[PDB]
RNA sequence: GUAGGGGAGCGUUCAGUCCGCGGAGAAGCCAUACCGGAAGGAGUGGUGGAGCCGACUGAAGUGCGGAUGCCGGCAUGAGUAACGAUAAAAGAAGUGAGAAUCUUCUUCGCCGUAAGGACAAGGGUUCCUGGGGAAGGGUCGUCCGCCCAGGGAAAGUCGGGACCUAAGGUGAGGCCGAACGGCGCAGCCGAUGGACAGCAGGUCAAGAUUCCUGCACCGAUCAUGUGGAGUGAUGGAGGG
RNA sequence: CGAGCUGGAGAUACGCUUUGACUCGGGGAUGUCCGAAUGGGGAAACCCACCUCGUAAGAGGUAUCCGCAAGGAUGGGAACUCAGGGAACUGAAACAUCUCAGUACCUGAAGGAGAAGAAAGAGAAUUCGAUUCCGUUAGUAGCGGCGAGCGAACCCGGAUCAGCCCAAUCAAGCCGAAGUGGCUGGAAAGCUACACCUCAGAAGGUGAGAGUCCUGUAGGCGAACGAGAGGUCGUUGUUCGUGAAACGAUGACUGAAUCCGCGCGGACCACCGCGCAAGGCUAAAUACUCCCAGUGACCGAUAGCGCAUAGUACCGUGAGGG
């Protein structure tokens, strides 16, 4: 359903300054396509998406321990809203 | 690697009990059980006191100092106490508490 | 593979010299012992509905007498 | 939470209870991302809660329609 | 006294039986001028820190200097050969525990149909930022393509798929074959070819025909108006 | 079950627990995507569809082969079983028949086993009475470039045992007896002095060596509900190599008798004797060891499995090697 899909928001210095222009970034399910991703944001936040762009992201670490490591694997969706922007209070952060 | 399996992940006592240290240093010494680890066969009694050197870096103030704290034991303390000295366990019953088996001896109080 | 009774199974080809005579020359020494196969033939016959199945010779005979489950 | 006081609810009153937790679970997921999870136990609790609703909605589906 | 034959025994592990020993110090290790005809065996001291001699009998994975023997460790060659294109370098200033080697300034020199720039393949985070300084770097590093943490990758129009077919592959039915299987029309798969709508700029530390700004274009669905009747396959032809 | 728990993880935080956590039994309900893989495609784990119900979310369906359908089948198994196919090195001190060997390998089918099985038999007693397996007969009889070498069966002794239908107790678990003082020592289960249990002195742990300190042992108890035809040519099988070579089996060609009938008894004929083919099914003893338990004059870190755990690192395009 709605409330799943968008796992976490994108932290970073670039997402916070993208916020300041009504552009929101989220880490979503890598299988959750643009239309499904559009709907999920639209409902859960009560706002219309005028544009959506997204892209899949790889992993790969280890600090020590001969455990060669392994990936993590994401998808990052970035949306723009019509003139009356903002999302909750989780935008001013 | 093995460990605390030799017994049966079964302690011969509870974390409430008063127990006497049978064997080692701290002989006969009595104390309230504060931590019982059945699998590891560990007991924390107000008896074995040690000074633990506190390796403290930037971890909320430097103050790298020494600490007074209790160091856990095995089966080197006997299964509860009543006639003042160390004991075993035998005569099971149930008072107003039917859903409980008690532990007795060459007497009958725990 | 004859529809009625499967076939093609076969064995070796011995070929001796000092070959045939008065019961005993010296004897009959072998010079061969290989490994060979043997087969049959085919035609078009049916039962129930339409079929064109492979038919043996001693199957074409067994049919040009009394029909067994499948006709002509 | 767990006994008979859970099965009284109707049809959409079961899908409702799930949705309210999934939403809370997501608010906590976002809270985790912005270093604000003081109560991590709340996370498993709701996951145990949603599981219970989903388990029961299957018990009652067979304790009627057989 | 070589091949060889015969005899008597020493030693190791395991077992059974007996006798014992040991944290007031077992085995193992180390030193030793003592003993026995040899294999060998004791005493003492030192080290170790928990097991173990002696005797009788039984059994063996039972004794090593060799096999260009196997595994491992360590020597010699020797502070030797080298340090991977003869395209240079110099100084000043900075940083730092430490500087020929890191940063900055000014020169110098080398490439310039390349030793510049843009892809594809392939690689897989090597990209940017902050930090590190064991190993890797043929030297040194305060630096790095190395080590740690965080971030970065944005498409209706670009390339591929939701379109097309080539070689080839596969292939209901169909043709063969001891089995496994081999073929094979249509169809289907298969780009390296066909087809098809977006141009100019701006700018993160790190993306840009992808984001932002300016103005376009394409298909679909629907609302409005004009039109006032046709639309025109799985098939034909032209065209590609 | 009776107080702990919050997986190895040893790490902080949050917490959960006698309104019985945790762990142990035993059943359910979830169970993405790939894989027989099964909608179609595909360079596994991805791409693209249609149908039906449905409030969108979401749920179900869409492979081929048997059969009215019910219902079955595809794929996977270490070894063991049967079947289709079937080597060479090697031995013969050369080599070709012969041997290695119907072994190795491939392929098919299947199961906890399979195979085989109910006399047209064995063999010479007018004895036996389906099969398999073990002993033995016996390196006998026999085969054999009569060379290398290969090698039965009946009798008898055992394991197990039957023949039947067609066609005209075991795991979860609970209960469980009896030692204290001095000494040596960092520490006592060793030493010492007195004692005790024993249907229990098997063993593990506990600062060193444990009957009586813990877990246990002998003994007993223990479940919701969970397990228990003849012929000819070609060839071959078994001791069977064309031999005096019967009998089985069968690719080609032929193709009988019906109970004063038919098959066999090692060319063949007579006589005597043993059997009823051309239809099916069938426990048990036997083989194996992925897994489990118990044990060992088995190993104890160059040993023992390749691994005190890794099929990893590493090598290779790959099979594969490690
Ligand atoms: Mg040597
Ligand atoms: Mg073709
Ligand atoms: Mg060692
Ligand atoms: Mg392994």
């Amino acid at each position: 359903s709605h409330y799943d899909i968008l796992q976490a928001p994108v932290i970073s210095e670039k997402a916070y300054s993208a916020m300041e222009r009504g552009v929101y970034s989220f880490w979503v399910s890598p299988k959750a396509t643009k239309t499904e991703i559009k709907d999920a944001i639209q409902q859960a936040f009560g706002v219309r998406v005028i544009g959506i762009s997204t892209m899949n992201v790889p992993g790969k670490r280890k600090r020590v321990g001969r455990f060669i490591g392994q990936r993590n694997d994401r998808k990052k969706a970035i949306v723009r809203l019509a003139e009356g922007q903002s999302i909750e209070a989780l935008a001013g952060q | 690697p093995s460990a605390g399996s030799h017994h049966n992940d079964k302690l011969h006592f509870k974390k409430g009990d008063t127990v006497i240290v049978l064997s080692g240093k701290h002989k006969g010494q009595t104390g309230k059980v504060l931590l019982a680890l059945p699998r590891d066969q560990k007991v924390v009694v107000e008896g074995v006191n040690v000074i633990t050197k506190n390796v403290k870096p930037s971890m909320t103030n430097p103050q790298g100092g020494q600490e007074q704290r209790e160091l856990a034991l095995h089966a080197s303390k006997v299964a509860l106490v009543d006639p003042e000295t160390g004991k075993a366990t035998r005569v099971r019953k149930q008072i107003v508490d039917g859903k409980k088996v008690r532990v007795a001896v060459a007497s009958g109080k725990t | 593979t004859g529809k009625k009774n499967l076939v093609v199974n076969s064995v070796i080809r011995r070929g001796k010299a000092r070959a045939d005579g008065g019961v005993g020359r010296k004897t009959t020494g072998i010079t061969k012992r290989v490994q060979r196969a043997n087969l049959h033939k085919k035609a078009i016959r049916e039962n129930g509905q339409v079929k064109t199945v492979w038919l043996s010779a001693n199957a074409l005979r067994t049919l040009s007498k009394g029909p067994y489950k499948g006709i002509e | 939470m767990k006994p008979s006081e859970m099965r009284n609810l109707q049809a959409t009153d079961f899908a409702k209870e799930i949705d309210a937790r999934k939403k809370e679970l997501m608010e906590l997921r976002f809270q985790a991302a912005a270093g604000q999870l003081a109560q991590p136990h709340r996370v498993r609790q709701l996951r145990r809660e949603v599981a219970q609703l989903n388990t029961v909605k299957a018990e009652l589906a067979r304790k009627g329609e057989q």
